[PDB]
C-alpha cells in the first residue's frame, strides 16, 4: 500500500485538486493506511482461522460419522441464509453507530465552546431540554447495534444446539469404537463455539 | 396474511389469563419428557424395541409444542376464533 | 446517491478488492501462505485422529 | 357478543430473551437499511 | 444541506415516489379477523408455497385417514386375525376381515392412498360385515372430493391470473416548468412499455397543500384538482408514444404566487393519477406519481424523442429525464400575468 | 308520529315498497343461481347431501336389481364349501345383501373401484344401470366443482365496507354558506375512477298544477374545474357551494326543525383489487343536520410521515354562523 | 419514392418502434403466461406431450425400481406359478417388464388402476416415488385443466371487426365545410357507449423554439350537444367541422396533393354479451383524401321494413365545392 499509493499521486495538476475537497483526500491517506496496517491482517488472519476450523471441525464429524453427510445438509444451508442477513444487516447498523456519534460529541463541543457567551444569554435551561434528547438519540442507537450482534448469537447457539443433538444421535449409530465416538462428540461441541 | 396498526409496540400479549397458560404448559412439556424418558429407560429392558412406552410420548411432545406455537401465533395477530379450535383440541387428550 | 446501484451492490463485493489486495500483499500465497495454513489444520485435525486410534 | 395476584419478569426473561426486537429488521434490511 | 439532513423525517411526501400511500391510520373500529379471511390468503400466495401447501394438504389428509384405517383394523380384531400363522392364514376367512389383507400402518396408510386418489389396486377391499369402516369410507370419499375441488379451484385461481404481471407506466423522475406559447408552463413526461394499448386513459393532475380559509377553518391536507390542457378539453390522451402531458396555469389553478426563490421552502406537491382499462386483459389499472418540491428543475425544457428512421419512426427511452436547460424568465408568475405597464414582463 | 320514510335508509338499502307488480314467476335457472350465491355453511350442506343421496339412491336400485336375478336367491343356500354357487349366472359378483350393494354403488361412482365386486355381461338391466349410475356421477361431480371453484374464485371480494360521516355540517365557507359531509375509507385497494354525485329529493308542485311526491334534483358538488371524479386516500370533506340556483337556498336554522326534506348521497367507483364495480349510499334527515358545527380536522403532522385518526371522524366543534336566511344573507351583507 | 413514415396504418395495427427499452428481463413464469394463449393445434399437443413424458419418466424410475427389489429374477427363473409360490416381496405384483413397468405407470398418473400389479409395503423407495408420482400427476393435471378451461372461456371473444370506408371526404354542409368517414358495424350485438375522438398528427414548432416532432392535436367532432357519443345500426358519417379554431384550417386545394397530415380517428366501447371493452384505430393520410364528393345513400324503405346495403359502402359521387380554404371561403362574404 505504501509504495503505491504514494506513487498513484504524484504526478498531478493542481485543477482537480482545488476543485475536489482536500479533507477526503486526508483521510485516504490517514485513516484508510491505519485500517489496512492495524486493521485488515488482523481480520483477515482471525476469519481464515476460524472458517478453516469450523470447517475443520464439521469434516471431522462427517467422516466419522456417515449419517451426518445426509444429516449435514439442511441445517448448514440455514446458517448461510442467516449468515448472508448478518452479513448486511449489523452492516448497516454500523453505519448508523458511525454518524449517530457525530454530533452529540460536537454538541459537548458547543456548550463548552460557549464558555461565557451561554453563561448568561437566559437560554442556559432551556439548553438542557434539547441535550436530553441527543443522549438518548445515540444510546438508542448504541442499544439496537449491540442487539444486532445479540441475535446473531442466539441463533448461531440454537444452530449449535441443534447440532449436538445430530452427532449424539450419530454417536449412539455409530458405536465403531470409543475413540472415533470420542472424538467426534468433542468435535461437535469444538464447533459449537 | 389476508387500515392496519402496529405489530408489537402497543398489542404485545393482550389475550385472558396469558401469564398463565404458558407457565402451566411448560409443566406438561416437562411431564411428558419425564414420560418419554422413562420408557426411553425402559425400553431397553424390554425384548424386542416395544415402543408403546416410547413414541406415545414422543408424539405427545411434538405436539404440546406445537400446540403452544399456535397460541403464540394465535396471540400476535388478533384471531380468537382459532383458539376455540385449540380448546377442542385440549380437551380430547383429556 | 447510486440507490439502485447499492441495492444491486448491498453485500457480495469483496472478492475484487480482497483479491488486489491479497495478490499485492503475498505472491504465491497458494504454498507459501495458504498452504502453511491447511497443512497446520490437518495436522491438528491428524493429531486428534492419532488420540482416538491410541 | 359484538365485540387476583400473579406479577413478575422471570417469565419475560425466560422465553423472549434476544431474538424478538429486531427480528424483523435483521431478516428484512433490504432496500429499507 | 445539514438541516435537511436533520430533516430528512420532517417531508411532505404524501405518496411515495413508488406510488405507495405513505399514510398511517390509527384507532379505528377492528372488529377482527373472520376465518374466510385465511381463505383469501390461499388464493394470491406465490408458486413455491402454493405448491408447498398443496402437497402438505394431500399428504396430511392421507396420514390421517390412514392413521384412523389403522385403528379400525386393529378394533374389529383383524391384525391379530393375521398374526395368527398357525397356517398362512389359518382362520382368517371367517373373522371378517373389516378391510380385507391389512396387516399393519404402512398397509393401511396404501390402502388410504388407494381409495382417495382413486387408483383402487383391488388386493384390498372394503368388506361386508363393518359398518364403521363403511362410515370412514363415506367420511373418506366425501372429504377427498371438497380438498380436490378446492385444491383445483386454487391452482386453476392462480392460472387464471397470469394475465398480470406487473404494472408499467413510467414518468419523469424530474417534472420540469418553462415558458411555451407565450406563457408559462408547467411539464412532465409520461411513457408506456407494455406492446399493448391503454384504452380510456385519463389522467388527473392535483395540489395538495396545506390551506386556510377566511371564514376560519383550516383543511390540514387539502387537495385541488387543474385542468390538463389539451385542444378540447378532455382528460384523454392517446399513447403510442410517449408524450408531455402539459398543465399550464393561468389564474384560477395556483400557480399564480410561485416565485422562483420561494421553491426550496414550497409547501405545494404535485400528484399525478392516470388510470385506464388494458384492451387485452380487461382490468382497470390505476398509476399515481408524486412531483415533490426537490425534484421540481425549474427553467428546463425537454428534449425530444423521435427520429425518422428508414420508413418507420424509432423513438429512445434513455433520454427520458434529460433537460436542456433552455433560458426563461425568473418569478414572472405574477410579474408577467398581472401585466405591468410594458405588458411583457418578460 | 312515524316520520315519512327516509327514500334511503342510514345505512343504504332504499325502503320502498313494490305494490301491484304482475308476477314474473320463477325458473330453474333461478334455482341454480340461488346454489352458486350461497354461503359456505350451506354449500358444504347441500353438496354432501347431493352425494350421500345420490349413492343411496343407486345403491337401492342396485339391490333391486340383484334382487330380480336373484342373486341374493342363490348366494344365501350354500352347501360346505362351494360347488352350487359361483358357476351360475350371478349378475354382480359378490354382490348378496344390501350393504355390499352400497359398497358396490360407492366402488362405483366415485371411481374407487377395487375389484371384489365385478360386473359380468349376461345381463342387460346390469348394463343400462351402470351406464346411468356413471352419467350421473360425472354430472353431479362436475356440477359440484364447478360450485365450490366458483367461490374459491368470487371470495377474493367482501362486503361493501365503506363509511360516511354520521352528521353534516352546514357551515361557513369562503365568505358564504356552504354544504359539508365526510367520505372516509377502510378498504384497502384504493376506489379507481370514483365519482359522487348528490341529490335532493322533495314533494315539489309544477305551476301548471302538477305535483310530484319525490323528485330528485341533481345538485352540484363544489370542485375548481367541476369534475364529479375523486381522489381519496385519507378522509375528505365533500363540499357544496350555495346559491339561488341550488334548491337549499330557503333554508335558515330556525326553519331548519319541521322541514320535509333530505340529502341522498351516492358514490360509485370500481375497487381494483377485486376488479368490481361498486356504489355505497347514504341519506341524512331534516333533523340530522347539526347547523354551524365546522368539521374538525384530523390530519396532523407527523415527523417522517403524515398520520390520520379515526376516533374524531364527526367530532363537531361550533362556531358564529349567521343564523338568517341565504336570500337575506345578500340582502343585507353591511355587517 | 417510399412513403414518408406513418404514425398509424391505415389497417389498424399502429406501427411505431421504440428501442433502447431498458430490457426489463424474462421472468421465470412468463412461459406460462405464454402457455396459456395458444393456438388450439398447440394445446392438443402440448397436453399429449407433457401427458406422455411424465408417463415414461416415471416409467424408467419404475422398470428399473422392480428391478432392484428382486423382482424381475423371481418370475425369470422358474415358473411364475407352477413351480414355485411367490417371492412374495415382489415390490408390484407381476411387475415383468420394462414394457410392464411402462403399463404399470399408466395406472398412478392417470387414476386408473387395474389391479394386477399391486404395491406392497416393503420397499420404502417405492412408496416415496409413489407419493412423488401421485403429487406430480396431480399438479400437471391441475395446470393442464386450467389451461384448457381458459381457452375455452375465450371462445367467447374473437376480433374486432369495425369497418371504416377506404378514404374520406370534403364537401359543403349548411354552406361550411366539413370531413366524414363511414364507420359500420358486421355482428349482431350494438356497442355500448361507443365514443369517437379525432387526433390530427403534425410537426408543430414554436413560436419560442421549441419544435415538437411528432404532435396530436384532439378536434371536436360534430354534435348537437357536443358530447362524444354515438350509436350505430347502420352506417353513420361521422362529420367533424373546420373551423378557425380547427388545425386542418390551413389546408388548401393544391396543398392537400403535397401535405404532412395524418388524421387518425379512435372508437371504443364495449359489446354487450362478451361484456369485454375494446377500440379501433384507422386513418386518412394526405393522399386518402379526395375532395368534393359527399358519400351516397343506404337506408331504403323496402315495402316491409328499411334495408340498409352494403353494395356502396365507400362508393362516392362529386358535387360542388369551392378550390379556396377554409379561412379564404370565411375570408370575406364577397370572397
Ligand atoms: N429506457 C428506459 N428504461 C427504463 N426506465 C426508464 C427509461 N427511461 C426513463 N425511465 C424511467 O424514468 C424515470 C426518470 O427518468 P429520467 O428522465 O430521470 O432519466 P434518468 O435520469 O436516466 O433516470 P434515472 O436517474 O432514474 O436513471 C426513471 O425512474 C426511470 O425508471
Ligand atoms: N374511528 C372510527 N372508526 C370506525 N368508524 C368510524 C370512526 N369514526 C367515524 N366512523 C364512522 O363514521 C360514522 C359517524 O361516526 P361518528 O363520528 O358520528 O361516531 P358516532 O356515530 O357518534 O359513534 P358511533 O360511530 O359509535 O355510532 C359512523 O357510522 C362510523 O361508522
Ligand atoms: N362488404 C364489406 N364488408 C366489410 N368491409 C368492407 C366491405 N366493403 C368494403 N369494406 C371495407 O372497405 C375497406 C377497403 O375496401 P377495399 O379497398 O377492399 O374495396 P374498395 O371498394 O376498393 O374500397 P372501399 O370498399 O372502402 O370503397 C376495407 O377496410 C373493408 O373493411
Ligand atoms: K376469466
Amino acid at each position: 500500500l505504501h509504495h503505491n499509493l504514494l506513487n498513484k499521486i504524484i504526478l498531478g495538476p493542481i485543477r482537480f485538486f482545488d476543485t475536489t475537497p482536500l479533507g477526503l483526500i486526508l483521510n485516504r491517506f490517514s485513516a484508510d493506511t491505519n485500517i489496512i496496517d492495524q486493521h485488515i491482517p488482523p481480520t483477515l488472519e482471525s476469519l481464515t482461522r476460524s472458517t478453516l476450523l469450523c470447517l475443520s471441525a464439521i469434516g471431522m464429524i462427517s467422516y466419522a460419522t456417515p449419517v451426518f453427510l445426509i444429516a449435514l445438509a439442511p441445517l448448514g444451508v440455514a446458517f448461510y441464509f442467516i449468515q448472508k442477513y448478518f452479513r448486511v444487516a449489523s452492516k448497516d447498523l454500523q453505519e448508523l453507530d458511525d454518524s449517530t456519534q457525530l454530533p452529540l460529541l460536537c454538541h459537548f463541543s458547543e456548550t463548552a465552546e460557549g464558555l461565557t457567551t451561554i453563561r448568561a444569554f437566559r437560554h442556559e435551561t432551556r439548553f438542557k431540554q434539547r441535550m436530553l434528547e441527543l443522549t438518548d438519540t445515540n444510546n438508542i442507537a448504541y442499544l439496537f447495534l449491540s442487539a444486532a450482534n445479540r441475535w446473531l448469537e442466539v441463533r448461531t447457539d440454537y444452530l449449535g444446539a441443534c447440532i449436538v443433538l445430530t452427532a449424539s444421535i450419530a454417536s449412539i449409530s455409530g458405536s465403531s469404537n470409543s475413540g472415533l465416538v470420542g472424538l467426534g462428540l468433542l468435535y461437535a461441541l469444538t464447533i459449537t463455539n | 396474511g389476508s387500515s392496519k396498526v402496529q405489530i408489537h409496540h402497543n398489542t404485545w400479549l393482550h389475550f385472558p389469563g396469558h401469564n398463565l397458560r404458558w407457565i402451566l404448559t411448560f409443566a406438561l412439556l416437562f411431564v411428558h419428557v419425564c414420560e418419554i424418558a422413562e420408557g426411553i429407560v425402559s425400553d431397553s429392558q424390554r425384548a424386542s424395541r416395544h415402543l408403546h412406552l416410547f413414541m406415545p410420548a414422543v408424539m405427545g411432545f411434538v405436539a404440546t409444542t406445537t400446540s403452544i406455537v399456535y397460541y403464540h401465533n394465535i396471540e400476535t395477530s388478533n384471531f380468537p376464533k382459532l383458539l376455540l379450535a385449540l380448546f377442542l383440541y385440549w380437551v380430547m387428550a383429556f | 446517491d447510486n440507490m439502485s446501484t447499492v441495492m444491486r451492490l448491498r453485500t457480495k463485493m469483496p472478492w475484487k478488492t480482497c483479491w488486489w489486495y491479497l495478490t499485492s500483499g503475498g505472491f504465491f500465497l497458494l504454498f507459501l501462505m495458504i498452504f502453511s495454513k491447511l497443512l497446520k489444520h490437518s495436522v491438528i485435525v491428524a493429531i486428534d485422529y492419532w488420540l482416538a486410534t491410541w | 357478543f359484538f365485540m387476583v395476584r400473579f406479577l413478575q419478569p422471570f417469565v419475560n426473561l425466560l422465553s423472549k430473551a434476544t431474538y424478538w426486537w429486531m427480528n424483523t429488521l435483521i431478516i428484512s434490511a433490504h432496500r429499507k437499511p | 444541506r445539514k438541516p435537511r439532513i436533520r430533516d430528512r423525517l420532517p417531508k411532505a411526501r404524501f405518496i411515495a415516489k413508488s406510488g405507495a400511500c405513505n399514510l398511517a391510520h390509527k384507532n379505528i373500529r377492528e372488529q377482527g379477523r373472520f376465518l374466510q379471511d385465511i381463505f383469501t390468503t390461499l388464493v394470491d400466495l406465490k408458486w413455491r408455497h402454493t405448491l408447498v401447501i398443496f402437497t402438505m394438504s394431500f399428504l396430511c389428509s392421507w396420514l390421517l385417514f390412514a392413521i384412523m384405517w389403522w385403528l379400525v383394523a386393529f378394533a374389529h380384531g383383524d391384525i391379530y386375525a393375521y398374526m395368527e400363522k398357525g397356517i398362512t392364514e389359518k382362520s382368517g376367512l371367517e373373522s371378517a376381515v373389516c378391510v380385507t389383507n391389512v396387516r399393519s400402518f404402512t398397509s393401511a396408510f396404501l390402502f388410504s392412498i388407494e381409495v382417495q386418489v382413486t387408483i383402487g389396486f383391488g388386493g384390498r377391499m372394503m368388506t361386508e360385515e363393518c359398518p364403521l369402516a363403511i362410515t370412514v369410507l363415506i367420511l373418506q370419499n366425501i372429504v377427498g372430493l371438497i380438498i380436490n375441488a378446492v385444491m383445483l379451484g386454487c391452482i386453476f385461481m392462480k392460472t387464471a391470473q397470469a394475465h398480470r404481471r406487473a404494472e408499467t407506466l413510467i414518468f419523469s423522475r424530474h417534472a420540469v416548468i418553462a415558458v411555451r406559447n407565450g406563457k408559462l408552463c408547467f411539464m412532465f413526461r409520461v411513457g408506456d412499455l407494455r406492446k399493448s394499448m391503454i384504452i380510456s386513459a385519463s389522467v388527473r393532475i392535483q395540489v395538495v397543500k396545506k390551506t386556510t380559509t377566511p371564514e376560519g377553518e383550516v383543511v390540514p391536507i387539502h387537495q385541488q384538482d387543474i385542468p390538463v390542457d389539451n385542444p378540447i378539453e378532455s382528460n384523454n390522451i392517446f399513447l403510442v408514444a410517449p408524450l408531455i402531458i402539459c398543465h399550464v396555469i393561468d389564474k384560477r389553478s395556483p400557480l399564480y404566487d410561485i416565485s422562483a426563490t420561494d421553491l426550496v421552502n414550497q409547501d405545494l406537491e404535485v400528484i399525478v393519477i392516470l388510470e385506464g382499462v388494458v384492451e387485452t386483459t380487461g382490468i382497470t389499472t390505476q398509476a399515481r406519481t408524486s412531483y415533490i418540491a426537490e425534484e421540481i428543475q425549474w427553467g428546463h425544457r425537454f428534449v425530444s424523442i423521435v427520429t425518422e428512421e428508414e420508413g418507420v419512426y424509432s423513438v429512445d427511452y434513455s433520454k427520458f429525464g434529460n433537460t436542456v436547460r433552455v433560458a426563461a424568465p425568473r418569478c414572472s408568475a405574477r410579474e408577467l400575468d398581472e401585466k405591468p405597464s410594458i405588458l411583457i414582463q418578460t
